[PDB]
RNA sequence: AAAAUGGAUAA
RNA sequence: CGCUGCUGCAGUUGAAACGCCCGUAGUUGGCCCCCCGCCGCCACGAGGAAACGGGAGCGCUCCAGGCAGGCCCGUUGGCCCCGCCGCGUGGGACCGCGCAGCGGGCGCGGCGCGCCGCCGCCGCAGCCCCGAGGAGAGCGGGCGGGGGCACCGGUACCGGCCGGGGACGGGUGAAACAGGAUGAUCCCGCCGAGACCGCCGGCCGCGCAGGCGCCUGCCAAGACCGCCUCUGUCAAUCAAGGGCGAAGGCCGGGGGCUAGAAGGCGAUCAGACACCACCGUAUUCCCGGCCGUAAACGGUGCCGCCCCGCGGCCGGCGCGCGCGUCCCGCCGGCCGCCCAGGGAAACCGGGAGGCUCCGGGCUCUGGGGGGAGUAUGGCCGCAAGGCUGAAACUUGAAGGCAUU
């Protein structure tokens, strides 16, 4: 799996997007 | 063998779906049972799917089939 | 082709070419107008009547022994159910599927049949309440289905 | 399937191609205006600056070679862009703070050839025509 | 491209089918993925055929035989040579060799 | 209408207070006490909890005793199940 | 459903013509396909027709005299302006020479020709060559 | 059973 | 630039049929009933600003021009175009929408007709198309790993035994870690537990898909076929909306055998924290919830119809033969080869054929490759996330099937 790998990588970084967002929030 | 639509064997008309054939109408047809105190003609549904009972009789004369009706007793072919 | 499931069957009934009164022993017509009347009273149904002509007398289509359809000479003596034949099978149908459902919830092919068999309802009796076979007020209730029935 | 192949599907039909056309990238760019707001040179076909810095762009890994290129700061939108000096030996006659003409590379804004980083070209240095002081035609 | 019209698998009408395990790999594969090859031999090996036989008191005893499915999983397969890479002309002859 | 658009319905009375999942179970679990469920004997649904697990037909007025929260608790509606069988094995 | 009576049946005439079959079978049969069948056997184009009156659908038959290449039906029914039946002829048509659009106009079921020699306009049904 | 790598640019 | 596709796009693999079903908006709809209204329509009009487009003539020296000019039509300078879903007259094909009795008299209805009447007045044949190879139904006949609920066996594995009984036992590629004189492994008689339903198990079947295989009992259900049953267009396809949807996840109860995300561990190599062993929590299992995704695949939307031979299977359903679980088949599917024919080809051919000789209908979806399913604005969800969905910016190729 190398697509799937990288939907995991975006999943994460959109998913420390939304705890960041909270701190600044 | 120059047959054309316009005039179709007997046989494949009667062999083709009762729908598919250049003329349309019905498979089924009369046929007779015999029954006590009857020499005579006795006409039932040929594909009955339902109970036709004995001429002031109790018991059934046809027994109940998907496809033409079967009897338990001496019958005639169509009509006679 | 059929109208809930992807089946294109044609096992279909068949009428005559030659639209003529049955020359094997047709009765006279006043009395089988009457005799399908009578058999009405009894509670037979219009398919059921003319299924038994079919098997019982002469001929399956009564029409052309007679003059018309097997409702439309019921009609006359007022013998044509108030609900349309077609809506009531159906209806009783359904509520059938009700009960089985009460018991289980666990059934889902039984709640598909539900969601397909209810959908024909609501639309035949539509075509029935423009056509005034149903009158307007009349609309079918899951809840009150049992109620329509009786 | 186009279908709707209806007498009465014309509204259908008309916005059927309105609503899809807008993918077409070419007609995307040229309609949405999107572009009208981020062109530099605001459409325009030329734009004044004033130069900021003299800088070098290599070029593509297949042609090796150091453009010569300005970095320039559009007078109307104060837009840091960087133009490319043309032709041989141009560099010498750009200055520090002076005034500039940037225009097109042709391409309608997209790199031309191997130049990294630059879309526009410098038409005229200090009002003086960059072609005419490499044509010697008007000097400095 | 399809190298074959089946795709690989029998499965026909039916979108699902039950899944067993390579009898070496341990790999799951559809039923219709499976080389699935029926054995039957005798349980001593035939280089002891009638050796056994001979030792044995009971009169008219025969070997048993054991009768399994041997399932295997595509990939143990190939390299177990139980099949092999066939040509594209190949593929499509069936006629159990 | 649309009081509560949640299913906090029987636990708007709660209130802001106590916690989202501590008011869900809540919601089933008061939802039962407060339903009518069947007499068996009057086929009539009145019968309601007096108090916990004695459960009174208002109509019929006999009592039965049941689940805490429910007339028929899922464990012996197992449990009558396996009786019936077990008795008429006897028999 | 059936949508088009006629397309279908268009199609089927041309599909006999590409295997030869002589004799040719409509089963669904409208006033028109049989309208559009005598423009075509007094064209020529078709040898001649008839219709079974089985008490249903009426079926029809068709005989063709092998001479036919492409039969079919425009449907959406366009209805044409009297001055550019042209440039519908100019899509359908196989030469300006020769060819016919047959064209539904008050007067009657009427060809290309006819309908500019009368200078009328109708919907087009369809192209026989 | 164990084996990773190979500048750019033309040829 | 048929690179926008109404003419005239592409969606099997290049980019793209929503997993499926139900369905209201819309949008589309059999056949039939000459001879009238309202359409739409069909043609012709009338009346709508010139310029402008064209357009007749006329040598500004040609011309781009212009209405001029000449011993000239009252000399000219015309003319066709303002398109105009407007307004008239005509014509009835296709195409929709038409429920409703007709008639004579009294009526020359207070300068001719009308209306609302007024009755039997016996005048009129008074008044039921047909039954879609469209459906909705009805009954029969079998078919099925189709669904629910119980009831429910079988070994396997694992844990606890008892009688042995005697030494390493696993484990692998080779090993190593664990177990063993607290008697291991091994057998054999048990016992407890939960899973799972082998072989039969398939070019089998059934389901709307996802999917579906112990035993009996129990309910409801479904196509298909048969059909001298019933209505009588009730149809198609879909926004919006409603249901269902593997696996994994998650919530609250339970369970708990086996595998086993994590975690530890051994070996493994440069390093492997990977692969291979060993141990093992979540999970797997169950009941009520959410979630809403898949290479949800035939990467092929949905109904409709014609389309060539050889087949296999399957479910009814017939006709003759000797009378068979035969032979020819008739329909609904499941499939293999493929005649045309199509396509860049691989190849589909029960379509991916009947297309540049393009037009049955309904719906979705794409427009070079990255950025990008990204950002934001929603909305839904307990979450995990789902659905809708950018731009700036970059780059010349990305990509399909083939041949060497």
């Amino acid at each position: 799996m190398r697509a799937k790998w990288a939907k995991k990588r975006m999943r994460k970084l959109k998913r420390k997007r939304r705890h960041m967002k909270a701190r600044s929030k | 063998m120059n047959v054309d639509l316009l005039y179709p064997d007997p046989v494949e008309e009667q062999r083709k779906h009762k729908l598919k054939r250049l003329v349309q109408g019905p498979n089924s047809y009369f046929l007779e049972i015999k029954c006590a105190g009857c020499q005579d003609i006795v006409v039932v549904y040929s594909h009955a799917n339902t109970p036709v009972f004995c001429p002031g009789c109790t018991s059934q004369i046809s027994i109940p089939t998907g496809g033409k009706c079967a009897f338990t007793s001496q019958v005639e072919r169509y009509r006679q | 082709g059929r109208m809930h499931s992807k089946g294109k069957g044609i096992s279909r009934s068949a009428i005559p070419y030659t639209r003529a009164p049955a020359p094997w022993n047709k009765y006279t017509p006043e009395d089988v107008c009457e005799q399908i009347c009578k058999l009405a009273k009894k509670g037979t149904p219009p398919s059921r009547i003319g299924l038994i002509l079919r098997d019982q007398f002469a001929i399956g289509q009564v029409k052309n022994v007679t003059g018309s359809k097997i409702v439309r000479i019921l009609k006359a003596k007022g013998l044509a159910p108030e609900i349309p034949e077609d809506l009531y099978c159906m209806i009783k149908k359904a509520v059938a599927i009700r009960k089985h459902l009460e018991r289980s919830r666990r059934d889902k092919d039984s709640k598909f049949r539900l969601i397909l068999v209810e959908s024909r309802i609501h639309r035949l009796a539509r075509y029935y309440r423009q056509a005034r076979r149903l009158p307007p007020t009349f609309r079918y209730k899951s809840d009150q289905a049992a109620a329509l029935l009786a | 399937m186009s279908k709707t192949s209806g007498l009465y599907t014309a509204r259908k039909l008309r916005t059927v191609r309105r609503v899809n056309r807008w993918a077409d990238k070419k007609y995307r760019k040229a309609h949405l205006g999107t572009w009208l707001k981020a062109n530099p040179l605001e459409g325009a076909c030329m734009a004044r600056g004033i130069v900021t810095q003299k800088i070098g762009i290599s070029a593509k890994q297949p042609n090796s070679a150091v453009r010569k290129a300005v970095r320039v700061q559009l007078t109307k939108n104060s837009k840091k862009i960087t133009a490319f000096v043309p032709r041989d030996g141009s560099i010498t006659y750009i200055d520090n703070n002076d005034e500039v003409l940037v225009a097109g590379f042709g391409r309608a804004g997209r790199a031309v050839g191997d130049i990294p980083g630059c879309r526009f070209k410098v038409i005229k240095v200090a009002g003086i025509g960059l072609l005419a002081l490499f044509l010697r035609k008007r000097e400095k | 491209p399809v190298k074959r019209r089946n795709n690989g698998r029998s499965k026909y009408n039916c979108g699902h089918t039950n899944i067993v395990r390579c009898q070496n790999c341990h790999r799951c594969v559809p039923k219709d993925k499976v080389i699935k090859r029926f054995t039957i031999r005798n349980i001593v090996d035939n280089t002891i055929a009638d050796d056994v036989l001979n030792a044995c008191v009971i009169q008219g005893f025969a070997i048993p035989k054991l009768y399994n499915k041997v399932q295997y999983c595509v990939s143990c397969s190939i390299h177990n040579h139980i099949v092999r890479v066939r040509s594209r002309e190949d593929r499509k002859i069936r006629t159990p060799p | 209408m649309a009081k509560r658009t949640k299913k906090v319905g029987l636990t708007g009375k709660y209130g802001t207070r106590y916690g989202r999942a501590a008011r869900k179970q809540l919601l089933k679990i008061e939802t039962s006490q407060k339903a009518k469920y069947t007499c068996p004997f009057c086929a009539k649904d009145k019968v309601r909890r007096t108090a916990c697990g004695i459960w009174t037909c208002r109509s019929c007025s006999k009592t039965m005793a049941g689940g805490a929260y429910s007339l028929h608790t899922e464990p012996a509606n197992a449990a009558r199940a396996t009786i019936r069988r077990l008795r008429l094995a006897r028999e | 459903v059936r949508i088009n009576v006629l397309r279908d049946a268009l199609k089927s005439i041309c599909n006999a013509q590409r295997i030869g079959k002589k004799q040719v079978i409509v089963r669904p049969s409208s006033k028109v396909i049989i309208e559009f069948l005598q423009l075509m056997q007094k064209n020529g184009y078709i040898s001649d027709f008839a219709v079974v009156d089985n008490h249903r659908s009426n079926r029809i038959v068709v005989n063709l005299i092998g001479r036919l290449n492409k039969a079919g039906v425009i449907s959406p029914r366009f209805d044409i302006p009297a001055n550019d039946i042209e440039k519908w002829v100019v899509n359908l048509l196989p030469s300006r020479l020769f060819g016919h659009i047959i064209l539904t106009t008050s007067q009657g079921i009427m060809d290309h020709i006819e309908a500019q020699h009368r200078q009328i306009g109708g919907k087009v049904i369809g192209y026989f060559y």
